């Protein structure tokens, strides 16, 4: 019988070792395989060992065209089954989720005759196992294979597979495949046919046939792993390319870098709304609630404190067309809001992942078809966006992943990475409104100040009576009623004697000194040629004279001054034989506003106190202060005299301003002083003077240096005034020095220096002599060199030099007198 | 067909009980810059203006006393 | 014994096999993949049989371990496929890719048929590098097909190089590449077949069939590699992320924060960082001397911007040894990083530059010494710019020796590529800062310009305090007795002005006198002396107050010192003082002073309509917000302080009511919350006695601030309860205001006035009065005469100027409707 | 000794005319952004407006006539 000889081939193990032990017939092993074997095969060992090394070759063959994991590992375990004799083996894929570990279901109850259709599972049966419920459990858990002899006295059992299944298990044999030192999935064999318990040699074969199928795994999971990085490696750099584009808001921002990475996301929609930021409220709106007229707020708080007030949602729309919208006003009932895990999340903070949504009841959701185009809900992950003050500024909600399987921890990292990156996006933002309101803020207060120094109504009336003998309003009088009006009043042109080296404002007020700023300008006739509007002229003349401030020394008087020794040297000196008509303009007019907003301190204080002026400028600080401030005179509409000016005009006419006004710094001028030496001793061997005033006229940095230098001159010009004058203006520029020094002295706690203080006001003439032998005498003697007709000033310098002299010889011998002879 | 699980609608699972969420990740990624070595010598500084050129140490001191230094 | 059992497994063979797979499979087979060195007579050359053949399938499986080393598995490969090929050498050619242009390096070579790992590893000094279109090795590279070649000497792209240094002969050769699906990853070769002339076709058929498991293990070697680049590329750019948006600095702190945090995601022994100078055009003191001949032309390298190139400073990072950063400032030209020459050609040009073998290259200057006593050399190096937003060129950054001792490749050019691409656009932040900081200064600048335009000189002060007459010193000089003589000699009298009265005009008097008045009406308050107020502090306060008021027609300085008159009036004639105290009426007079400081002539639709700096900034109530802020910007000076000698909590409680009462002057505010007020008074009159409302209401702060904002709107419009005299000429003002603002809206804007505003309807104007006497001031002047008996006097007057503005209109209604029927319609 | 017979360094049998990379500047490079749908009522657009809710027409209408609105 066979079941005879069953038995008796398995209770002799002595025979049986031996029959199977000989060598058979090459013919005899021909006929007992299926077709023929080769040549090489002669035993039982031989036939198997061939048959199960063409298998497995098959496999590897298999495993190398592509990443197929699935039907290779079907392979192996039934052949795995075949082996062990047992009747049913799984695969359980390790997958963890808010931190936890789970082990679903991959394949399961394959048979060593099975299709893939019959033993692979789809995302939505997978019976999914914590890592404490199970055998599975344990394994997963403990790293190490597992060996149940009997499954009724094993304590971590459990049986929730049995019912839903109807089957009975009496076996079970497991083990964790290892990519490294995580677990990538469980393998288990199940109610052994073969005896009562799992042998010793069948755990050995177990082991060793596994270490394929570990290899597949683990190039699957490689492959999974390098796609999730490079994938968020793209995102990051996307989102760093958006955010740095310029600044904006943070809405435009957010909506710039969430839709810019919408085909790295891999998911159905996902929506963005955005928290209000207010802390508190103003008195108007809690005095109602105090008051009893309204109740007060009972609802969900932030942690940080505040009230979550979604005031702004964002849809992406992608499973379809795409479709995005933007609600200013989010409703209650919106599609995202109704479900109450956006505000769970800003409640709490917590990244939430759900993995079946209709059976859910802490959330509710619709547990219905969406839309007409039957999209429901099945997998969600919402995470906050804080930034770096640890407040919550929105909540981002992701929804159906488009391969259809649960987030998992790839998913998570990634979403919260672009999370992370977008809330620290924030301090953009931030800046932004504070730039835009440093903004504002500045440009009211230039306004204010702009109202206060432009010459209203009433004060231009002093100089342009046309309320009464015209009986008219300025704005509306025409050019030559204008005109009409400006002869009588203006003064004439030998009055004043503007036109003198010796001309003295002592004897003249303020709106006399205007006027004949406005006749200079009538004198060179600019007025004519370029269509200056008079009435502009007037305006802008009274609002440089407002614009000084009411100080000791550098007020008005000191502008007009250097204004009309400026006039009298392109005049009088014959310098204008190198200048056009255009660069006389530009020269008067820098030099009215060459220290516009004096406020009665030099360059080094500004330094040494910290102000503004000395942070924003930082070489010239008070020079290019002055130059800035005439230019925002001149830019108003009202104020600015060169209206009819062609293009390149008005650049050339600036471009000299900013040379001019910068020039009157007396560190520029000592550094770059031999070139204007170079000059005239170029000058004094050239030829005659029409020869040489041919040439200069078209070198433009000659010029520039020329322009410079007259600049210079100017600004010194009160010494070169009779000693009447003299002597008188001395003391104005003391009295301002002491001011300074009582300024240093109390506020910043120094010793001044001995010309700027008030102990030391005897030594004023030995200082004024040192000052004109070092700075003054080099400029006047070389013009007076240059051209012949500076002689007076040269002259009338060493006049003052000679009276401050005696002035310090006599002082001199006064303290030599007291100290060396009264007290010895 | 019945499918292998046996199981239609969606996943199961034997626990049951309030889901526990992840906290944040607020540590891994977290004066300002100071410990960094070598910090110091960063910064722009207000001093990167030449005070003067090639003069005499007399006409230098010599500025000084008139305020044009 | 069991004879007939052996004769019935004859009789049926298939079931003896059955059995013996049941009861001995797994022991084979658990034999065979465990350690049992297969037994393949290796000795000479003959055919395989079944038997061997599933002996050496059995291995090179055996060797699917967990470790799985690729170089000693492809090695036991090749060792194989030497005695299986019948071939004499074989060799493995890698595939690495650099500045775009793919190389073939070696790793293994000289494989034999019983060779060793030791004598056949190439260490990475000893490779030789193969372009990919010189040999055969190139050919296979580019068709990514196996070639046979029969004859070298036929071949017309076979190289002989490596036969002459390697003193060998070639005559046959057969390769094939390992691809990872579509790009080639390396190649195996074969050399002079043995006891043959030629490879045959078998040798390709075995080569094809036994090249299955190599390609496993290079996949899995090339995707861990490339797993590993992409986790330290994403690492790198959120870490740079993180520390970039920390604060606002400026771009060498950024820098080095940036670039210090991710050095150890960076495998390399040194790197250094060196900073260009953005500075494009001199000014023109400097460009004269070279314009005059005084110094020569700059001459030298330029970058594509068209700029000087000149290093500022370099930041060197040494990471080989002891942790050591350092700074230079103005790197001397002999700085190791800058000797070889490298940075300023990629300055020049702005290219990647990747080199291998530094030392032993012609183009640059490497060092071939030591650097160091450590001995380390410079052997790699590679190079790339950083580029801002414009295409301008910011800096170098340089990398020496990775760390595993090999050169650069394609990974490290993305990973370093990405990481100065970041860099490169995080420029932003350093060029904002800048801006901030000059916006900012360019506002503190222009701030005290208005303060000194608004402020009380020493001279202007002299016309009140006139210390220096009295006495030979000035204010500062005196003590507090001096200037209390002085000032109660020169305040006017107050009940000979009538201050304190709802009937006063300020018509016949001056502003000076206005002013001096308001200071009267601030010692009339005992308020001075409780508080210890320095006098020349509040009559600075009082005239800064005057001058900063724009003389427009009607918000000029005379409305703020009728509207401080009334709340004075209010709080002493009408009694409502008795529920706050002396600091809550300081600050309700200080508030009412500075309601409408600056006012520019035009209400709040002006403003937000022309989009005023104002409408940006403030927003919902531009006017009121604009006066607080300058109104407390005057305050917090030190010489305009009237409220230093106050204690913390006094002075925030001050300055809460003042933010109060000024925005409570908004008339849609007051609409707002007229019913709560109706409410408060309605409550008043349920209790039996005065003095217990006092006693509730002095404890109730809610309360007050609704009567502080009552009180500031009755104050507010108190020029239409004034005697028919005033009211005539305070309405003309009003009108033309109002038509001043029409025409300006006309002109600048195109949208018509209406008709409250428009010029041409100026006869309708008592119509517009009598309508606003009805819609605003009866209620709040009815609720106040309600609250408190002594404020009937201004609902009598308004009722009174409500009746001659009716009769006005009546008269002006009669006159149009008789012009229109008798003239007009009939004729 | 070595396999490939040369310890100095690697050998080629090339020459030395050194090439290298240009930048990429086509992936990602080439107000700034407003052709992303959804752009353009996204902005601060600010127009907060007092909702008033409990004036009706004819009081409204009066108030807005005398400008305060
Ligand atoms: N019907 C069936 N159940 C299985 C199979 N494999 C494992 N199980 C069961 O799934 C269960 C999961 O928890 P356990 O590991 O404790 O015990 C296991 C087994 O009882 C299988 O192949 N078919
Ligand atoms: N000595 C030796 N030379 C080899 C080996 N493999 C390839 N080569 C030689 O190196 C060369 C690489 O490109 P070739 O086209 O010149 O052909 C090859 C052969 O000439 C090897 O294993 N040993
Ligand atoms: C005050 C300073 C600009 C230089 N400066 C000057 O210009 N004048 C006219 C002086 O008399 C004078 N005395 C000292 N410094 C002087
Ligand atoms: C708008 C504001 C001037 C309020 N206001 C006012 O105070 N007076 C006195 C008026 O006559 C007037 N007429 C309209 N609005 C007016
Ligand atoms: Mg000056
Ligand atoms: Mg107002
Ligand atoms: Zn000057
Ligand atoms: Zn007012």
């Amino acid at each position: 019988s066979e079941g005879q000889v069953h038995r008796f081939l398995d209770q002799n193990p002595g025979f049986a070792d031996q029959y199977f032990g000989r060598k058979l017939s090459p013919e005899d092993v021909a006929n007992a395989c299926e077709d023929g074997c080769p040549e090489g095969c002669t035993s039982f060992r031989e036939l198997c060992q061939v048959e199960e090394s063409a298998a497995l070759f098959e496999l590897v063959q298999d495993m190398q065209e592509n990443v197929n994991m699935e039907r290779v590992v079907f392979k192996i375990l039934r052949r795995l089954c075949s082996i062990l004799h047992a009747d049913r083996c799984s695969l359980f894929m390790y997958r963890q989720r808010n931190g936890v570990a789970e082990l679903a279901t991959r394949l399961f109850s394959v048979q060593p005759d099975s299709v893939l259709e019959d033993c692979l599972v789809p995302p939505d049966s997978e019976i999914v196992f914590p890592l404490d419920i199970g055998v599975v459990g344990h394994v997963a858990q403990t790293k190490k294979m597992v060996n149940v002899q009997d499954v009724m006295e094993c304590p971590h059992f459990s049986s929730f597979a049995d019912e839903l299944t109807d089957y009975v298990t009496r076996n079970i044999l497991a083990t964790p495949i290892m990519n490294g030192k995580d677990v990538v999935a469980v393998i288990m064999a199940v109610n052994k046919l073969d005896g009562p318990c799992f042998t010793s040699e069948d755990e050995d074969v177990f082991l060793k046939y596994l270490n394929f199928g570990t290899l597949n795994l683990k190039i699957y999971h490689l492959s999974y792993l390098h796609n999730c990085e490079t994938r968020r490696g793209q995102v990051l750099l996307w989102s760093a390319n958006k955010v740095f584009e310029e600044l904006t808001d943070i809405e435009r921002q957010f909506h710039k870098a969430f839709y810019t990475v919408r085909a790295y996301l891999n998911c159905d929609r996902y929506s963005v709304g955005l928290l209000d930021m207010t802390k508190e409220k103003e008195f108007f709106d809690v005095w109602p609630v105090l008051m009893g007229e309204a109740q007060a707020y009972s609802g969900p708080r932030t942690p940080d404190g505040r009230e979550i007030l979604f005031y702004k949602v964002i849809d992406y729309i992608l499973h379809g067309k795409e479709d995005i919208k933007v609600i200013p006003s989010p409703p209650a009932d919106h599609w995202a809001l109704a479900s109450g895990l956006p505000t769970y999340v800003a409640e709490s903070g917590f990244i939430c992942n759900i993995m079946n949504a209709p059976a859910d009841e802490m959330f509710n959701f619709q547990e219905g078809p969406l839309d007409d185009s039957g999209w429901i809900v099945k997998n969600v992950l919402s995470m906050p966006i804080v930034n770096k003050k640890e407040e919550i500024v929105g909540v981002a909600t992701f929804y159906n992943r488009k391969d259809g399987k649960p987030f998992d921890e790839q998913d998570e990292v990634l979403m919260e990475s672009l999370t992370q990156f977008l809330g620290w996006s924030v301090l953009n933002t931030d800046t932004y409104d504070k730039m835009n309101k440093l903004e504002n803020r500045k440009d009211i207060a230039q306004d204010m100040v702009l109202y206060h120094v432009r010459c209203d109504r009433e004060e231009i009336q002093l100089i342009l009576p046309t309320r009464e003998r015209l009986g008219k309003e300025p704005a509306d009088c025409e050019e030559d009623e204008l005109g009409k009006i400006l002869k009588e009043v203006l003064p004439g042109p030998a009055k004043f004697d503007i036109y003198e080296f010796h001309f003295s404002d002592l004897e003249c007020t303020e709106l006399e000194l205007v006027k004949c700023g406005i006749q200079m300008y009538y004198e060179l006739g600019v007025v004519r040629k370029f269509q200056i509007p008079q009435e502009v002229l007037v305006r802008f003349l009274f609002s440089v004279s407002k614009g000084y401030r009411r100080i000791t020394y550098h007020n008005w008087r000191h502008g007009f001054n250097v204004a009309q020794t400026m006039f009298t040297l392109l005049m009088t000196g014959k310098l204008k034989s190198y200048y056009t008509d255009l660069e006389a303009f530009a020269m008067v007019t820098a030099g009215l506003c060459h220290d516009i907003d004096h406020r009665g301190t030099n360059n080094l204080y500004q330094m040494k106190s910290q102000n503004p002026l000395a942070k924003l400028h930082g070489s010239s600080i008070l020079e290019r202060h002055h130059l800035e401030f005439g230019k925002f005179l001149l830019s108003e509409e009202t104020l600015n005299i060169y209206q009819n000016l062609n293009r390149r005009q008005h650049e050339h006419v600036i471009h000299l301003m900013d040379i001019a006004i910068i020039a009157t710094d007396l560190a520029l001028y000592f550094k770059k002083r031999t070139m204007f030496q170079k000059i005239v001793d170029e000058s004094k061997n050239y030829e005659d003077r029409k020869s040489w005033v041919e040439y200069l006229s078209l070198e433009t940095t000659r010029k520039e240096i020329v322009m410079a230098m007259m600049m210079t001159a100017c600004d010194l010009s009160a010494i070169t005034k009779p000693w009447e004058v003299q002597s008188k203006v001395a003391l104005l520029v003391a009295a301002e020095f002491w001011e300074q020094g009582d300024l240093e002295r109390t506020v910043l706690d120094q010793q001044p220096i001995p010309m700027m203080d008030r102990n030391k006001a005897a030594e004023l003439p030995k200082l004024q002599v040192g000052f004109i032998d070092f700075v003054c005498t080099f400029v006047y003697k070389e013009f007076s060199r240059f051209h012949e007709e500076i002689l007076p000033m040269f002259d009338r310098l060493q006049n003052n030099r000679k009276e401050w002299k005696a002035l310090a010889d006599e002082y001199e011998a006064k303290v030599k007198a007291l100290e060396e002879d009264q007290k010895k | 067909i019945r499918s292998a699980t046996r199981v239609m609608g969606g996943p199961v699972t034997p626990r049951k009980g309030p889901p526990k969420f992840k906290q944040r990740q607020t540590r891994q990624f977290k004066g300002f810059g100071d410990d960094i070595p070598g910090m110091e010598g960063l910064g722009t500084d207000i001093t990167v203006i030449c005070p003067w050129e090639a003069f005499n140490h007399l006409e230098l001191h010599e500025l000084a006393q008139y305020g044009i230094i | 014994t069991a004879e007939e059992v052996e004769k019935f497994l004859d009789s049926n063979v298939s079931f003896a096999k059955q059995y013996y797979n049941l009861r001995y499979r797994a022991k084979v087979i658990s034999d065979l993949l465990g350690p049992r060195e297969a037994a393949v007579d290796f000795s000479n050359y003959h055919a395989l049989n079944s038997v061997e053949e599933s002996e050496i399938i059995f291995d090179l499986l055996r060797d699917f371990q967990d470790n799985l080393q690729a170089e000693k598995c492809v090695f036991n490969v090749m060792k194989k496929l030497c005695f299986l090929l019948q071939a004499d050498r074989m060799s493995l050619f890698m595939y690495r890719a650099r500045n775009g242009i793919a190389e073939l390096a070696t790793r293994l070579f000289n494989v034999h048929k019983d060779a060793v790992l030791e004598e056949c590893l190439v260490a990475p000094d000893s490779e030789i590098v193969f372009p990919l279109d010189m040999g055969v090795v190139g050919h296979v590279a580019l068709s990514k097909k196996i070639v046979n070649v029969p004859n070298t000497e036929e071949d017309e792209h076979f190289c002989d190089f490596v036969d002459t240094l390697t003193e060998y002969q070639t005559k046959n050769i057969l390769a094939s590449p390992i691809m990872n699906g579509k790009d080639v990853v390396a190649i195996i070769m074969v050399v002079n077949k043995v006891d043959g002339p030629h490879f045959t076709e078998n040798d390709e058929e075995i080569l094809l069939k036994y090249l299955n498991f190599a390609n496993l293990i290079m996949k899995v070697f090339h995707l861990s590699y490339l797993h590993n680049c992409e986790t330290r590329r994403g690492q790198i750019l959120l870490w740079s992320g993180s520390k970039v948006f920390e604060e606002l600095t400026d771009i060498e702190r950024q820098f080095h924060k940036a670039l210090y945090t991710v050095r150890a995601f960076l495998n390399c022994d040194r790197y250094s960082v060196g900073l260009l100078d953005m500075t494009k055009q001199k000014e023109f003191f400097d460009v004269w001397p070279v314009l005059m001949g005084e110094a020569p032309p700059y001459a030298g390298p330029r970058t594509p911007d068209g700029r000087e190139i000149n290093f500022y400073k370099v930041i060197d990072y040494i990471l080989h040894g002891k942790e050591d950063i350092k700074v230079i400032p103005n790197p001397p030209p002999d700085h190791w990083a800058l000797v070889s020459g490298l940075p300023t050609y990629v300055a020049q040009n702005g290219l990647i530059c990747n080199i291998m073998n530094a030392p032993s290259e012609d183009f640059f200057a490497f060092q071939k010494e030591p650097l160091d006593e450590s001995g380390w050399m410079i052997k790699n190096v590679l190079s790339m710019p950083i580029v801002n937003k414009k295409e301008e060129i910011v800096g170098v950054a340089t990398f020496y020796n990775r760390k595993d001792g090999k050169p650069f490749d394609e990974m490290d050019e993305t990973l370093m590529e990405s990481l100065t691409q970041f860099l490169g656009w995080s420029v932003l932040n350093p060029d904002t800062y800048e801006l901030m900081n000059k916006l900012e200064n360019r506002k503190d600048i222009f701030q005290d310009m208005v303060k000194y335009h608004v402020k009380c000189d020493n001279e202007e002060i002299q016309t009140i305090l006139k210390t220096r007459e009295v006495y030979g010193k000035e204010p500062w000089e005196c003590e507090e007795e001096e200037l209390a003589e002085i000032l109660q000699g020169e305040l006017p009298d107050a009940d000979k002005y009538e201050i304190n009265k709802f009937h006063f005009s300020d018509l016949p008097l001056t502003e000076l006198e206005l002013v001096k008045c308001g200071i009267q009406m601030y010692y009339e308050l005992k308020v001075v002396d409780k508080f210890h107020i320095p006098q020349e502090a509040l009559v600075r306060f009082m005239y800064s107050l005057s001058k900063g008021y724009r003389r427009i027609t009607y918000h000029n300085w005379r409305h703020g010192f009728n509207v401080g008159q009334t709340m004075f009036s209010l709080l002493v004639t009408g009694k409502l003082k008795r529920y706050f105290t002396d600091l809550e009426a300081l600050a309700m007079v200080t508030a009412a002073f500075c309601h409408d400081i600056d006012h520019r002539g035009t209400n709040n639709l002006y403003q937000m309509k022309s989009q005023n700096p104002l409408a940006k900034l403030h927003g919902s109530s531009i006017l009121e917000r604009h006066h607080l802020e300058f109104g407390k910007t005057l305050l917090r000076d030190e010489s305009l302080n009237i409220f230093q000698n106050l204690n913390r909590r006094q002075h925030e409680h001050a300055i809460h009511m003042m933010d109060i009462a000024i925005i409570a002057t908004d008339l849609a505010l007051y609409f707002k919350k007229r019913t709560m007020f109706q409410k408060i008074v309605d409550q008043s009159k349920t209790y039996e006695t005065q003095q217990e409302w006092t006693q509730y209401m002095m404890l109730d702060q809610t309360r007050k601030e609704i009567v502080m904002a009552m009180m500031m709107t009755a104050c507010d419009l108190s020029a239409i309860t004034k005697p028919w005299e005033v009211q005539s000429k305070v309405a003309l003002l009003v009108a033309a205001e109002f038509w001043e603002q029409g025409d300006l809206e006309r002109t600048v804007l195109q949208q018509n006035p209406i008709p409250m505003m428009d010029r041409n309807k100026a006869d309708e104007l008592p119509k517009l009065q009598v309508g606003f006497i009805d819609f605003v001031c009866t209620f709040v002047y009815k609720e106040f005469s309600r609250f408190h008996e002594e404020i009937t006097p201004m609902l009598d007057g308004i009722t009174n100027n409500r009746k001659e503005w009716k009769a006005l209109a009546d008269e002006y209604e009669t006159k149009m409707k008789g012009l229109e029927e008798e003239k007009q319609k009939q004729q």
